[PDB]
RNA sequence: CGUAAGCUGGAGGAGCGAAGAUGAUUAGAUACCAUUGUAGUUCCAGCAGUAAACUAUGCCGACGAUGUGAUAUGAUAUUAAUUGUAUUAGAUGAUAGAAAUUUGAGUUUUUUGGCUCUGGGGAUAGUAUGAUCGCAAGAUUGAAAAUUAAAGAAAUUGACGGAAGA
């Protein structure tokens, strides 16, 4: 009761994959959709499935749900992180070079502008 | 032969030439000297460019680049390999490497690659361990203190700092683009921000 | 023959691991005629040896063609009619292999021992 | 078979050692093959720490401690649960101080 | 029927690889029994060597299993041996025959003396040891035939050697280790480096790299 | 019955060698381009396990 | 030459203590527990020659993978290190082995560098008899008649503990 069965959890994880888009934030509308897409013998086990679906879907939107990949949610999240910084690390003109590392740059005859500590 | 231009500013910033306190017996010629106060070895940036040419030479002339796998276990390493994989059409494998993906045929995602690439050899042992069972070529970025079993090309870098690991993927992304399509390398230096956080 | 067996054991350890060269700290007139017979049939490359008013040194360069070399002690007096018996014992096949006999003409193969009808003391084998 | 690498004790390149005696039973044991513990206890209890303060003629003073060293044979030691049976693969761990 | 789950087996179904010789020289390990069946049909010869029952004790009773060994063989120079244990004696032999097809190997043949003539005999002397049993194979002149015991003669008839001399050393009453030692004895003779192999062979490309564009598309 | 010979230790390579790999390199001209030619080398199984396989390859190509 | 006992002669004897004698436990205790108590263990001069006297691994000689230590000492170097020779402790690989394990117990059926000693299924038996030693106790050498299909080494699965933890 207080701990869900592995048959319940496995059958709940599949419905997130194929039917992600018809989910919502509220619990009571998830009771309707499982009557369309799932064939369940009993009534009491059915309410545990739809209550577990809002647990996973809400923990997708803000939390860290491991071992579950949905293509739709991850794409727009990377678009928030595809912004570019205005200033990179490569804007600095002065490089800090050690007196040991100075001799390599002179041996290979490189054209960088090196300044020590 | 191609010439490295203004990539010395990338490695000297990102501390890619920094090493460990002690060196292994097989690393050898890649050390130019040590610091006096902190006793930290240095890596010659000349010969590391030689391995960058050679690793690209083995990666090219594959008829289909989808038959090339990259592995990574470091938490920072996920962002950098996914930027590298899309430009080179390679299949990336992130996280804990499941034992049996090359040999056992009952795993969920079976895969039959030809060329294997490894970020850190000590951190990813099972991929090199399963590369001894089926005949594969391996590329690895190794520090001064690592074992070199079951690896034929070594690119010596610094693999502790997460900022440095995205650089070696960044230089590798240009050369395969350069060897396949005749283009000027180092088009936009500002594209390193998509690799780092 | 302490020096001859000490030579052969160092080669089998070296040729199995795959090393290129070898340095030993003793030289001897028996060992020098051994290697010239090994050099003639083409099993190894060139070699050299240094005199330093001491036991002497020996330096040899391999090419990776040796299966096993060996030495026999004690040195048996073999007649002419028993070379056909010893050759079946210590050799894998009839088509190849070699033997070294310390005949009075010199250290020669068993093919020259039969061809000149001379039997003597036996030294060792290599193939 | 052999059970431990060093057979009973940690003695090498020697021939003999003079024996010492256990405190509980009193049998002779060699000084290498012994179990020795060290502990330091104070003269006063912590439960009687505050009550000496109201009876002190002095202003401030330090409470002193004493040390002890004990020796046992291994029959007495395992019976008093000083040293316990460990796993076979876990026998090779050595807890230096 | 057979379906090529492994990518290497898909090439042999599409008639890309003609014979076994490109497989053994390029050292591609096989991981399906269907590859040797499609390459070689109705020339497979097989048998069993021994069948033994092992019995393990538990609290109430004693669970009993059956172990069997199967030798697979061609006519000329392909021998493999695998083992399996099962609860049923019928399915014990059937799976063990498939594992023997995965362990197949070739053997070198030669002559007794000379250079010309049909190959009949193992070339050089070799010795195989697996768990206190040593088997020794000595080459023979022509017209002698195979002179050996009950079990390892039946293996050598599968390999195709007409004539050889054998000896034994050690405990041979366990037929499992006695069969595994002749495998190492046949392998050790073929692995000797000969002066006739001093000539340089031609470099080639792996056949997986050549037909890579056909496989994916 | 043919056998592949390793180019590094100059010995034949067995059939059941599980670590023998044929290393494939494309030939690249001056200034860097692509050419549709492949040059190969072969290695043995024992030389890779020790870690000697890297130092042979650098001296094979660059010298 | 040879721990520990054990013998003859002289010196000494604080604690410990075989043998002997008492108090409890027990069906029975001449045993474990406790109280007494002699020889001995201490020194000098001599005999005696046995131990799980064990690293259960005879002695000499050539070659060997990395890492952390220990004892002695030399060179470079200078207040900061990395290096030579001889022993020695431990960990990870590699070989060899029936396996536990393992820088030798490796370089072996593709068996050879030199030299001494020991074993041949269990039991009878280290027992009889003869010879040589010793004040004695005893020590070294060392069989057979009649018997018997097993005795034994390393390791897996159970069952049991008047065994231990969570
Ligand atoms: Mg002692
Ligand atoms: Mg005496
Ligand atoms: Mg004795
Ligand atoms: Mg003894
Ligand atoms: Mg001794
Ligand atoms: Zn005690």
């Amino acid at each position: 009761g207080n701990i869900r069965n592995r048959v319940i959890k496995r059958a709940a994880r599949q419905i997130v994959e194929k039917h992600f888009l018809s989910l919502d934030k509220s619990f009571d509308d998830n009771l309707l959709v499982v009557q369309d897409v799932a064939l369940v013998q009993s009534k009491r086990v059915r309410n545990q499935i739809a209550g577990y679906v809002t647990h996973l879907y809400k923990c997708i939107l803000k939390g860290t749900a491991k071992k579950l990949y949905i293509k739709s949610h991850e794409d727009e999240r990377e678009k928030k992180e595809n912004i570019m910084p205005k200033d990179s690390i490569m804007d600095t003109e002065v490089v800090e070079v050690d007196p040991m590392t100075l001799e390599m740059l002179n041996k290979n005859e490189y054209r960088g502008n090196f300044k020590l500590i | 032969i191609p010439i490295p231009e203004d990539f010395v500013k990338l490695i000297l910033i990102s501390q890619g030439h920094l090493g460990g306190i002690k060196t292994s017996k097989h690393m050898g010629r890649y050390v130019y000297g040590t610091r006096k106060p902190e006793n930290i070895k240095v890596i010659d940036i000349e010969k590391t460019w030689e391995k960058f040419i050679l690793a690209s030479r083995m990666f090219c002339s594959l008829q289909n680049p989808s038959e090339a796998v990259v592995v990574s276990t470091k938490t920072f390493g996920r962002k950098g390999v996914l930027k590298f994989c899309e430009a080179t059409n390679a299949t990336p494998v992130i996280g804990r490497f499941i034992p049996g993906t090359f040999c056992n045929n009952q795993v969920k995602r079976p895969l039959e690659p030809r060329v294997l690439i490894v970020s850190d050899p000590f951190a990813d042992k099972q991929a090199l361990d399963e590369s001894s069972y089926v005949n594969l070529q391996t590329v690895a970025f190794c520090n001064t203190d690592n074992d070199v079993s079951f690896v034929d090309v070594v690119i010596p870098m610094n693999n502790r700092s997460p900022v440095s690991i995205s650089t070696g993927l960044f230089i590798l992304s240009r050369l395969v683009r350069f060897m396949k399509t005749g283009e000027p390398l180092d088009e936009n230096m500002k594209e390193i921000e998509l690799f780092i956080y | 023959m302490k020096q001859l067996s000490n030579l052969c054991k160092a080669i089998n350890n070296a040729s199995r691991a795959g090393k290129r060269q070898l340095l030993l700290h003793e030289s001897n007139s028996v060992t020098r005629d051994f290697l010239k017979q090994m050099l003639k049939h083409g099993y190894i490359t060139k070699y050299s040896y240094v005199d330093d008013k001491r036991k002497g040194k020996t330096i040899v360069w391999l090419n990776g063609r040796l299966n096993k070399c060996g030495a026999i002690c004690p040195n048996y007096k073999v007649s002419l009619d028993h070379i056909e018996n010893y050759r079946s014992r210590l050799l894998p096949a009839r088509q190849f292999g070699h033997l070294l006999f310390s005949t009075e003409k010199g250290i020669i193969d068993h093919n020259e021992c039969i061809g000149s009808n001379l039997g003597g003391s036996i030294l060792g084998f290599f193939y | 078979p052999v059970k431990r690498k060093n057979h009973g004790k940690n003695r090498k390149n020697r021939g003999s050692c003079k024996p010492v005696q256990c405190d509980k039973c009193g049998r002779c044991v060699p000084k290498d093959k012994a179990i020795k513990r060290f502990k330091i206890v104070p003269l006063v209890e912590a439960g009687s720490m505050d009550d000496v303060k109201v009876a002190s003629i002095y202003d401030i003073f330090e409470v002193p401690r004493i040390s002890y060293k004990n020796q046992y044979c291994i029959s007495c030691a395992c019976h008093a649960r000083i040293v316990r049976v460990r796993s076979r693969q876990g026998r090779k761990i050595r807890y230096d101080g | 029927e057979w379906v090529p789950k492994t990518k290497l087996g898909k090439l042999v179904k599409d008639r890309k690889i003609q014979s076994l010789d490109t497989i053994f020289t390029h050292s591609l390990q096989i991981r399906e029994a269907g590859i040797v069946d499609f390459l070689l049909g109705q020339n497979i010869r097989d048998e069993v060597l021994a069948i033994k029952s092992v019995q393990k004790q538990t609290r109430a009773g004693q669970k009993t299993s059956i172990k069997a060994v199967v030798a697979i063989g061609d006519g000329k120079g392909y021998v493999g041996i695998g083992t399996f244990s099962s609860k049923d004696a019928a399915t014990a032999i059937k799976t063990a025959a498939s594992k023997a097809k995965c362990n197949i190997r070739p053997v070198r043949l030669g002559l007794w003396q000379g250079e010309m003539g049909q190959v009949h005999t193992v070339t050089t002397r070799a010795s195989g040891k697996c768990g206190s049993s040593v088997v020794k194979i000595i080459p023979a002149p022509k017209g002698t035939g195979i002179s050996a015991s009950s079990v390892p003669k039946t293996i050598l008839e599968l390999a195709g050697v007409k004539d050889a001399y054998t000896q034994c050393f050690g405990a041979t009453y366990t037929t499992e280790n006695f069969a595994k030692a002749t495998i190492e004895a046949l392998e050790k003779s073929s692995s000797l480096f000969l002066p006739s192999q001093w000539t340089e062979p031609i470099k080639q490309l792996n056949p997986l790299m050549e037909f890579s564009n056909h496989l994916n598309k | 019955f043919e056998r592949r010979i390793c180019s590094f230790t100059k010995r034949p390579i067995a059939s059941s060698d599980k670590s023998s790999v044929q290393i494939t390199l494309a030939d690249i001209d001056e200034n860097g381009r692509l050419l549709n030619t492949i040059s190969t080398y072969d290695v043995c199984g024992v030389v890779r396990r020790n870690g000697l396989s890297d130092g042979y390859l650098t001296d094979k190509i660059f010298g």
